[PDB]
RNA sequence: UAUAUAUAUAUAUAUAUAUAUAUAUAUAUAUAUAUAUA
RNA sequence: UAUAUAUAUAUAUAUAUAUAUAUAUAUAUAUAUAUAUA
């Protein structure tokens, strides 16, 4: 019976999904910041900026 | 088994015999048979102490608290109402209470008691409120007790003897023992249970005792007290552990019922409990079996033959079942579980819809799993008081949305106003479609046919009948001095008796009586409230005479009747099979009361101005029946009045619709109340027999070949409903009878239609029938209903419970019945087991039992002597029911399929033949000399030692006793003959015809020396039969009890030693049977619920030979020369003498004679003999001629082409040429199919080839001696 | 001792059904807020 | 005070998704019992 219903109905959905869509950005590599950079806050003042 | 061991020596011998142990003899049967009608019946309770139960169940002290009985009644406007408990108005059933107080003490049984007589003297002397609705009260309560074939106890008994032990298996691959077995079954644990409160010293007082009188109480001590519905709940539990036994259920299928009796039992009102949730069992299961995705199976392909008028199908094969195919309606588990959380029976739901989802496909488990579900619905006979009934029912009128404007009529013709053209819509339909057919019976010269006149007034006279009190007073009324004939005894209230007295007078002077009152009566039902029956006066019933015809020509001219002209139910078999197919979709409708809808205001105010117009097209000065054209003022012009002739249809019609204005006036007697009749009038139709069927089936299809074609179209707003509803005709898409009624929808394209739009046509179906008020309550569940028959995907469901196996109707308080009809209760009680497809091995052995206790019997003069008698058990065997072990043979070889009559003892011969021949030659000497079928071994000694002569003739004694004639008497008999003759014979035509045809014909079987004394059917012994119809009504006197004892007892011991002339001549006929013939279908594909390789003999007899009746060249005989025949003579006898005559070869005034005796002109004898022919005729039909016929329970099977093509009355490779039937086969042949074709349904198994082997004497013979015979009789 | 067949139990996988929880959508009811009318 | 509309919260019903439990069917593995062969 499963093949005979199988046969008959074509309606059986099981598409390739197509339809796929994106609303951020068309990107696939990401900037890292991999080592952080210190804070200071006795001596180098004003050396970075955050 | 210690139960087994319980049980009295005899017993333990019956027993033993059902078990297929031994053979049974008429010894044991005898002393179990006298046993049980000397102990008392509590014993069969005690037998239960010895069953270790092992159920779950528990019987709650909920049931013992009797509700008070004195609120349950009052009386008002001097009738004894029910005054319902609750505030639904239908609470009007049996309450709950302790009957106990109004009990005394009986004389011969100390223990039971019955009421008081000073309560009874007062309600009859006083008529005191409080002692009436006492004796109410207690009557229906005996009553509803009463309502079973014979005392529960009684069959209790026979299940446990059945159930004491195991059955002997038979030596057949296919004979699968019992799988359920005691100490599991919840419904006898609960019987133990419930009963341990009836005992006081171990004795088990039963709660009741039937009577002929009705039922006993027993008087309960100062501590318990009885309420009158433990009696009820106690028959619904042997009920249905009877027939779970024999359907062979789950035990927790049974577990349910028990549950489900036993919270309706609880509550008040047993029976009121009961009919509201009626329905649960059905819904669950029927109305909803595959709507999951796991679906598949095989399922019948059905074709229904172009001409559909002629209801032929065809099978053609099977089709494979798939998800697009499973059911689209939604399911009823939603309701169904809504209406038990009121009940707190949820647990019940789950179990069954978790036991239904172990059946996604369909196969015979699943259909047999819905059987057994199905089969759990109470079986009670439900009986309230009639006043009650009446008062409940005829109390509605319908409600019309829409009515007719006054506006819409012409002036009036006297009485009736015609239909203004101006007028559209469903009404206009009506009336032109009654017009119309009005128009056509108006010329019809059919009537006015003498033939034809004798036909309808003797359609008027029954045996039955009523009103006669009525007539008496109303003619008398008008000073019409009627006859009386009382000294011939016969009831004056038989329709019989008033027609006698209305033969003199001119009709005219009668017609002042129609408007009489017309007294009622009320027949009970298993599932519904109880039907009514409403006899009108001969005279009322011959005034309706245009509506009956016009309805006939409408019926027999559209739709074919639809099935309404009942040939064979049959019929109805294969067409409910194709609607359940899976390409189908089905509906199914029905009006909600019929009778109670159809009125004059709306209804047949219409249908009465259109037959008055329709009947106009005629001559306006033409008597009919006896009623003149008389003169009508014509008021249709206000300005140009004036008056003209109408023919004496119309003058019908004027008193018939001023009788449906007037409405029926009914008066009601009811006996089980207390002095309390009274009459009051109703718009409800009679509709008290099939009289009625033709006119609501009429309307029925008129209504909704309007909607189909007009009303719907213009409504309906889904475009694809529009497309699919078009192209649709009643003709091929509608059936009905009365109100029932079946709609199919046209295939859908590989597709099924939306349940949206198949909403939106069922609401919209609602609407048009709320129209003029009627209520359609249609469904769809993808099922058929149609006349109480059931199919799912063309698989018939016996819905068994609609035959219980201890109920029983009774509508009076008394039985009134003497013991011999006992033993015909009981074969048609066997025959319904066979009919349903129960277990064909036990449901024997429980008949068997059945028939034992009915063997015996006695009777008592009201003061002198006492009598008795009983049978030996062949009887039983001729009467139908197979054997179960001979001596010699093996146990359960003979199918339930075995015919009846000379038909089965032949059979059973047939097979015994060579054991009993060689046997006798050890056993006895040899006789002294040769005989034709035996040797000289002698078996007629054995069996005379078997007893079976005494069964043989024993079966062939009347069991009712006959009436007694006088001489003074006899001058009211000829006052009876002589107006019954002149009733029948209006005219003098038919009475010329009939004397010269009785007078030639005795000149000529005299003189050509066919023989003297041939009793033919004749128009001059019409009366005489009527007579002893009326004069047999009556209860008859003890001396013909005595006569009727005596004379079988004589029968019983007169020593003789031979059968039927007939039979002895059968017995020279040698049968075998060769290998089984080709299937009719897969036998994967189930046809009938229960008949599965579980029910091995019923699985194979259908798998052979297909159930649908097919007769494509046979027409199994139903084209019977006399088409056109009076009441009273039989057909079959006409036919069978013709035949007869023909196979004689008289001369054609012979043929002549007997023709012109039953009234048919010499032209038309003429023509009639003339197509008398040995060609032409059919195989039954012929074969009929020496009595042999089809059992009933072949009805049901396609045995045509078997016997046309697989009965070889003559193998060249295999008779002896001593058989060869030569030029006489022309009408040799037939019968010899019959007997071969009887023995082959005799034995159980697989169909197989018959085929006659040879004749002991020469088959010439055995056609002479045939010769005589028929020149004989 | 091994092989084969049948039955029962346990484990694992897959399918179907039911129940419960959570999320989302829709409908209905109740409460609260705001607006408008009386 | 009431009616109507909108928003929010809560409850109930229906649909869809996910998780868990239970039942049934099928497959595979293991154990036990019975039968047959060696």
């Amino acid at each position: 019976s499963k093949h005979l219903s199988a046969y008959l109905d074509s309606a059986v959905a099981n598409g390739p999904e197509l339809i796929v869509e994106d609303t951020g950005l068309c990107t696939s590599f990401m900037l890292l910041d991999n080592i952080p950079s210190a804070h200071l806050t006795k001596e180098l003042i004003g050396f970075t900026w955050f | 088994e210690e139960l087994f061991n319980a049980l009295p020596q005899p017993l333990q011998q019956l027993s033993l015999a059902l078990a297929g142990e031994i053979p049974l003899t008429d010894h044991i049967f005898e002393q179990a048979a006298s046993t049980w009608h000397v102990q008392p019946r509590s014993l069969t309770y005690k037998l239960l102490d010895h069953i270790p139960f092992s159920t779950p169940v528990v019987v709650p002290p909920s049931i013992y608290h009797s509700l008070d009985w004195s609120k349950c009644f009052a009386v008002n406007q001097d009738r004894v109402e029910r005054v319902p408990t609750i505030d639904d108005p239908d609470d009007v059933y049996v309450p709950n209470s302790d009957i106990g107080p109004l009990l005394t003490s009986l004389h011969t049984i100390p223990d039971y008691g019955f009421l008081h007589p000073a309560i009874e003297n007062d309600a009859t002397t006083l008529r005191a409120e409080r002692a009436r609705c006492a004796s109410t009260f207690y009557k229906i309560a005996s009553s509803q007790a009463r309502q079973v074939k014979l005392d529960p106890i009684r069959m209790l008994g026979f299940l446990l003897l059945v159930q004491a032990r195991p059955r002997v298996p038979s030596g057949l691959v296919t004979d699968q023992p019992t799988r359920r077995d005691p100490t599991q079954s919840p419904a006898l644990h609960a019987i133990w249970q419930v009963m341990q409160y009836y005992k006081v010293a171990g004795v088990y007082y039963a709660p009741a005792l039937v009577v002929p009188s009705g039922a006993i109480w027993w008087i309960p001590p100062p501590g318990k007290r009885n309420v009158v519905s433990v009696q009820y709940l106690l028959t619904d539990l042997i009920n249905l552990a009877i027939l779970a036994h024999m359907t062979d259920m789950s035990p927790t299928l049974e577990l349910t019922g028990v549950l489900m009796y036993l919270r309706a039992a609880s509550s008040h009102s047993h029976a009121y409990t009961l009919l509201q949730m009626k329905s649960v069992f059905p819904a669950l299961s029927l109305r909803s079996m595959y709507r999951n995705k796991g679906f598949g199976g095989k399922a019948p392909a059905i074709e229904w033959t172009e001409p559909r008028s002629k209801y032929k199908f065809r099978w053609t094969g099977v089709t494979q079942l798939h998800d697009g195919l499973r059911p689209r309606s939604p399911s009823m588990d939603v309701p169904t579980l809504e209406v038990l959380t009121k009940y707190e029976l949820v647990d019940i739901g789950h179990i069954i819809i978790r036991e239904r989802n172990a059946h996604p496909r369909h196969n015979h488990d699943s259909v047999r799993f819905v059987r057994d579900v199905m089969a759990l619905t109470s079986g009670m006979y439900l009986v309230r008081q009639p006043t009650m009934s009446v008062l409940r029912e005829y109390s509605q009128v319908p409600d019309i949305k829409d009515p007719i404007p006054p506006s819409a009529w012409t002036g009036p013709i006297g009485n009736v106003r015609y239909l203004l053209p101006s007028v559209q819509g469903p009404a206009r339909h009506l009336y032109d479609t009654w017009r119309a057919a009005a128009r056509q019976i108006a010329q019809d010269p059919q009537w006015h046919d003498p033939l034809n006149q004798a036909i309808m007034r003797a359609q008027y006279v029954t045996a039955r009948g009523g009103s006669s009190a009525s007539l008496k007073f109303a003619l008398k009324v008008t000073g019409i001095v009627l006859p009386e004939y009382d000294d011939s005894k016969v009831k004056k209230s038989s329709k019989i008796y008033q027609a006698a007295q209305i033969a003199r007078i001119a009709f005219m002077l009668l017609i002042a009586a129609i408007h009489a009152e017309v007294t009622m009566g009320i027949r009970n039902q298993v599932q519904r409230r109880a039907r009514s029956i409403m006899p009108l006066n001969v005279i009322q019933q011959a005034i309706s005479a245009p509506h009956t015809l016009v309805a006939n020509y409408i019926n027999k001219h559209m739709n074919l009747s639809t099935t309404s002209g009942s040939v064979v139910t049959d019929k109805v078999i294969p067409l409910i099979l194709y609607a359940s197919t899976p390409p189908n979709t089905v509906v199914n409708v029905d009006i909600k009361a019929c009778d109670a809808s159809i009125t004059y205001n709306y209804f047949l105010s219409v249908i009465c101005g259109a037959m008055h117009e329709g009947f106009e097209v005629g001559n306006a000065d033409a008597a009919f029946m006896g009623v003149p054209s008389t003169i009508v003022s014509d008021r249709r012009s206000s300005v140009a009045p004036y008056s003209r002739p109408i023919s004496g249809l119309q003058t019908m019609v004027q008193h018939l619709a001023d009788l449906y204005a007037a409405g029926f006036r009914y008066s009601v007697s009811d006996a089980f109340s207390s002095g309390n009749k009274f009459s009051f009038p109703t718009s409800t139709f009679p509709s008290g027999s099939t009289a009625t069927s033709t006119e609501h089936t009429a309307n029925n299809s008129t209504m909704m070949e309007y909607f189909l074609n007009v009303h719907a179209p213009s409504h309906v707003k889904s475009a694809s409903l529009k497309r699919i509803l078009t192209d649709m005709t009643i003709q091929r898409n509608y059936v009905c009878q009365g109100d029932d009624g079946i709609l199919l929808l046209p295939h859908e394209a590989a597709s099924k239609i939306s349940a949206d739009d198949m909403n939106e046509l069922l609401t919209c179906l609602r609407d048009y029938g709320q129209l003029f008020g009627w209520n359609y309550d249609i469904d769809w569940s993808d099922t058929a209903e149609y006349l109480k028959l059931y199919a799912l995907m063309g698989c018939r469901i016996p819905n068994t419970s609609r035959h219980p196996p201890v109920g029983k109707e009774y509508a009076a308080p008394q039985t009134d019945e003497i013991w011999p009809s006992l033993i015909d209760i009981v074969i048609g009680h066997h025959l319904n087991g066979v009919t349903d497809v129960l277990n064909w091995r036990e449901w024997l052995r429980f008949s068997w039992a059945f028939a034992c206790y009915s063997s015996r019997g006695g009777y008592t003069n009201p003061k002198g002597q006492s009598f008795s008698a009983q049978y030996p058990w062949w009887t039983f065997v001729y009467l139908g029911i197979p054997p179960i072990l001979l001596p010699g043979q093996t146990p359960f070889i003979h199918s339930c399929y075995m015919p009846p009559g000379d038909q089965g003892m032949f059979s059973i011969l047939n097979g015994w033949r060579d054991w009993l021949i060689s046997h006798a030659s050890t056993t006895l000497p040899p006789l002294r000399h040769n005989h034709p079928v035996w040797g000289l071994s002698d078996v007629p000694s054995l069996l005379s030692q078997f007893g079976v002569y005494a069964g043989y003739h024993a079966a062939q004694h009347y069991r009712r006793p006959k009436p007694a004639p006088e001489t003074a008497s006899s001058d009211s008999i000829n006052q009876i003959t002589s107006d019954l003759t002149e009733y029948l014979f209006y005219d003098s035509a038919l009475k010329a015809r009939v004397m010269k045809g009785r007078y030639n014909w005795e000149r000529l079987s005299s003189s050509l020396s066919l023989n003297v004394g041939s009793r033919v059917p004749s128009l001059f012994d019409v009366p005489g039969k009527w007579v002893a119809a009326g004069r047999d009504a009556e209860k008859p006197p003890p001396s013909s009890v005595e006569d009727m004892f005596t004379s079988l007892n004589r029968c019983i011991r007169r020593p003789t030693h031979s059968f039927s002339r007939l039979l002895e001549l059968y017995l020279r006929v040698h049968v075998t049977l060769g290998e089984s013939i080709p299937l009719a279908i897969d036998p994967d594909v189930p046809q009938v619920a229960g008949a599965d390789p579980a029910n091995d003999d019923h699985w194979f007899k259908y798998t052979c030979l297909g159930d649908i009746p097919s007769a494509t060249r046979n027409y199994f005989g139903e084209s019977l020369f006399v088409g056109r025949v009076v009441s009273g003579l039989d057909v079959e006898a006409v036919d069978a003498t013709l035949l007869r005559l023909k196979i004689l070869g008289a001369p054609p005034e012979a043929f002549i004679a007997v023709l012109n005796g039953i009234g048919m002109s010499d032209s038309e004898a003429h023509q009639i003999a003339g197509r008398i022919s040995l060609a032409n005729a059919q195989l039954v039909q012929i074969a009929r001629v020496v009595h042999l016929s089809i059992p009933s329970s072949w009805m049901t099977l396609n045995t045509g082409p078997y016997i046309h093509h697989h009965a070889y009355d003559f193998k060249p490779g295999i008779t002896q040429p001593s058989a060869k039937s030569r030029d006489k086969s022309i009408w040799m042949s037939p019968i010899l199919k019959l007997l071969c074709t009887s023995y082959a349904m005799t034995v159980a198994g697989p169909v197989r080839t018959s085929i006659v082997t040879e004749i002991d004497g020469s088959a010439a013979a055995l056609s002479g001696n045939l010769r005589v015979w028929m020149r004989d009789v």
